């Protein structure tokens, strides 16, 4: 689902690329896999975000990492990562009410 | 040495079932990018970047008698683990070892090499990163690196090692029958304390 | 592990492809697990609870079936497929 | 420091001088071929390596939410006051203490040091 | 003028079958392919693997010309499909499924060092002298 | 009395008039930046 | 002239074509009939300084998908066809590239969600046995 949902948004795959064009844009990475790379990378984990927070095609513990320096978005959906609830804050205030 | 500190420092590739690590740059050839510049647009994302194009000049001239795919593919099988008989079939174990053994995350299909030649060229560009200083490198004690196997992923991988016997278990039982003449019996097949 | 690691290990095992020239084929589909039962000296099949393990020094494990479709082929234009379901 | 590729197989070129004309030939190996060389340099390495890091730094770490962010620094550019300050801490530097700044305002990815 | 303005809309069929499939052919920028010389070519199957299932070799001006590789890009479309736009005289797009997509890249021709050659100078690839030179005596 | 401090080195006139002209500056010049010693 | 010959004739013209990618609901649609001879219109308006692509899904099939356009420049696209009689020929060049993305955001999903699953179906999972197999 991570995967189909990164391909109908404005995700290149590698294959369907130019090299010229990895220089801007950030890997995207899914299970350590280099699925492809995204010209809007802010849009990207915001929409990511939003849809775990639904939980509509991202379950809770699959886990979304931008590394902003490397340009580079790494999605991990597989086993053995541990994880704890924390409190959502928007706008300095807690989305908990 | 002489020549040894003239071209710098050069990096090799240790891919499974090989025997000794060969030149990163003769991997690539195998994948099937022939010239520098395919196989730098896969490690160099940005040219303007002399840094980099430095790091990778000792490993193109390690590699540069190697030129064609073929050529290449005949050396990673050269030092295969039980080298082929013959020129031919050391080529296609060395095409076997790339296709499944190699980057098997990236893929196992036969049409896979250019996936796995921008992640082994990432796997370059990460280490250039770590030798030029612009990447710290890895922590092994961060928890994040880590993974956890808890009871059903460690009774996964004992499972299909016991399913494997299952099923090696049954083709030896069956290949008697077969052999004899006779039709083999499924059920006297399994073996059923090899899984209790 | 049971609902999914299971079914998958099987499902993702080769077929198994056996030449004599009659050819056999065996293929796993389906993975059923009852519930976690003893079999007494008379060979009675009945539920264990988890004390009468604990008490009776017994494993507390459930049986495993798996849906076994085999398929020969005797190179006389006829193939005849046989299940064996809940193997 | 320029690395140039070949036009005919799209290999390295590598440098070479012809006696006849005593000009500097940055020539393809195993292509017979030969191109006319014009920075002149074949080789160039800097021990002290005094690269900017505003070079290597990247506008979109100004979203970074765990960077702090101070308003004393208005962003020349644009005049914006809120800015992202940060270290380098990048090995080979020895001394990692001088704070690089990234101006906030989206579109603005302007980047100084004081 | 118009131009400045101009509203376009046409029709988009889409026939339930077509004798001849459509596949992409994508060639990389720095090949710099260019199509004036293309006086013939040829597009075949490989023979190293001595047939749907394999390589398309592709040859331009028979052996004086470049010749290209295509590769059957690995990554399915599962969740993806591609269409091509053609002008006609109707006036109405048309749309086509790509079949398939290739990436042809260039093949240098030269006296590329056999498997047996590149074994001799496995010995002096440590310390080797005068790279232009090897090349030279082969 | 420049500000920068500068050094040109070239092969000697004698072998100019075997192993290579350009890559025999590189083994000097890293040679030259550890083995030697000042 | 020959079995290998291929038919250049498209690219001398530099016939220009666009390259669209498209979600497979969209297609699955067309996939429907596929017959029809129609299955939308392209409408493409264009301003002063900017112009836009959309597409309209027919009122019968669906019983609005704005396109961006992408660079290309960075690659060199061509399009070839094969024909049964062994007769390839290039259609032409591809001269723009484009995409489609759907007009809603939150019920989108849910048709997402179906399709994978659906896609779940094949999925088998182990079933509990009230009974032990005798
Ligand atoms: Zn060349
Ligand atoms: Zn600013």
């Amino acid at each position: 689902p991570i995967l189909e949902f990164l391909e109908e948004w404005s995700m290149e795959n590698l294959e369907e690329i130019s090299p010229a064009a990895i220089a801007d844009a950030t890997k995207i990475f899914v299970n350590g896999c280099w699925v492809g790379i995204h010209k809007d990378p802010e849009q990207l984990m915001n929409t990511l975000r939003k849809l775990r927070r639904q939980m509509d095609i991202i379950v809770s513990e699959v886990s979304m990492i931008r590394d902003i320096r490397e340009r580079e978005i790494r999605i991990y959906t597989d086993a053995g990562r541990i994880c704890r609830p924390l409190l959502i804050v928007e706008k300095q205030k807690l989305l908990l009410k | 040495g002489a020549k040894k500190s003239a071209i710098g420092q050069r990096i090799v590739a240790t891919l499974p079932y090989i025997k000794q690590e060969v030149p990163i740059i003769i991997v690539f050839r195998a994948l099937g990018f022939v010239s520098d510049r395919d196989i730098l647009e896969h490690i160099i994302y940005d040219f303007e970047d002399p840094e980099m194009m430095e790091m990778v000049k000792p490993s193109l001239d390690e590699a540069f008698v190697i030129q064609e795919q073929n050529v290449a593919l005949n050396f990673i099988g050269s030092r295969g683990a039980k080298p082929g008989v013959t020129k031919e079939k050391r080529i296609k174990y060395a095409k076997e070892v790339l296709q499944k053994e190699m980057l098997p995350h990236v893929g196992v299909s036969d049409f896979c090499e250019t996936k796995k030649a921008y992640f082994l060229g990432y796997m370059v560009h990460r280490l250039l990163l770590a030798a030029l200083g612009r990447r710290e490198l890895d922590d092994r004690d961060h928890y994040g690196n880590k993974r956890l196997d808890l009871a059903g992923p460690l009774l996964a991988f004992l499972f299909r090692g016991m399913f494997k016997n299952l099923l090696k278990e049954v083709r030896i039982y069956a290949q008697k029958f077969i052999d004899r003449g006779k039709d083999f019996n499924l059920e006297l097949a399994i073996k059923t304390r090899i899984i209790s | 592990f049971i609902q999914m690691s299971v079914q998958r290990i099987v499902e993702d095992a080769p077929p198994i492809d056996l030449q004599a020239p009659p050819r056999y084929l065996l293929k796993f589909e389906q993975i059923y697990l009852s519930k976690p039962t003893h079999w007494e000296r008379d060979g009675a099949p009945s539920p264990m609870m988890p004390n009468e393990a604990r008490l009776r020094n017994l494993t507390y494990s459930a049986p495993l079936y798996v849906d076994i479709t085999k398929t020969v082929i005797k190179e006389g234009e006829e193939q005849l497929q046989t299940q064996h379901q809940k193997t | 420091v320029g690395i140039r590729f070949c036009q005919e197989c799209n290999n390295m070129l590598y440098p070479k001088e012809d006696k006849e004309n005593r000009i500097l030939l940055y020539a393809c190996r195993n292509c017979d071929y030969q191109q006319e060389a014009d920075n002149s340099c074949i080789y160039v390495n800097k021990i002290t390596h005094e690269v900017d890091e505003l070079t290597q730094i990247i506008a979109d770490v100004s979203q970074d939410p765990t960077l702090p962010r101070t308003e004393d620094h208005p962003c020349q550019k644009c005049g914006h006051k809120e800015a992202v300050f940060f270290q380098s801490h990048s090995a080979r530097a020895e001394d990692a203490m001088r704070l690089y700044y990234v101006c906030t305002a989206p579109h603005c990815g302007h980047r100084w040091t004081e | 003028g118009p131009s400045s303005q101009n509203v376009t809309e046409y029709v988009v069929r889409v026939p339930k079958n077509t004798t001849k499939k459509y596949n992409i052919m994508a060639f990389n920028a720095a090949d710099k392919v260019n199509f004036a010389t293309w006086n013939q070519a040829r597009l075949e199957r490989d023979l190293s693997n001595k047939p749907e299932d394999q390589p398309w070799l592709l040859r331009v001006n028979g052996k004086s010309g470049r010749k290209f590789k295509g590769i059957k890009k690995g990554g399915v479309t599962e969740n993806t499909s591609y269409y091509i736009f053609t002008q006609c005289p109707d006036g109405a797009f048309e749309a086509f499924p790509v079949h398939n997509w290739y990436n042809f890249t260039p093949l240098a021709r030269h006296r590329t060092l056999t498997a047996e050659e590149a074994e001799e100078e496995w010995e002096r690839r440590n310390k080797v002298l005068n790279h232009f030179s090897i090349m030279q005596q082969r | 009395n420049a500000e920068k401090l500068v050094l040109r080195i070239r092969i000697m006139n004698s072998d100019e008039n075997k192993m290579d002209d350009d890559v025999f500056l590189r083994c000097i010049e890293s040679n030259m930046l550890t083995d030697m010693t000042l | 002239a020959e079995r290998g010959e291929l038919d250049l004739t498209g690219a001398k013209q530099n016939t220009g074509v666009w390259l669209v990618k498209v979600p497979k609901y969209l297609s699955q649609q067309w996939a429907k009939a596929s017959g029809r001879g129609e299955v939308g219109k392209l409408r493409i308006a264009k301003t002063q300084g900017r112009t836009e692509v959309s597409f309209t899904l027919n009122e019968d099939l669906a019983n609005e998908h704005p396109f961006v356009l992408q660079s290309v420049g960075g690659q060199t696209l061509t399009v070839f066809t094969e024909s049964s009689s062994d007769k390839l020929s290039l259609e032409g060049i591809v001269v723009q590239r484009a995409e489609c993305r759907p007009a809603a955001s939150e019920n989108y999903m849910r048709l997402k969600r179906l399709q994978i699953e659906e896609s779940s179906k094949p999925v088998r999972l182990s079933q509990q046995l009230d009974k032990v197999v005798t």
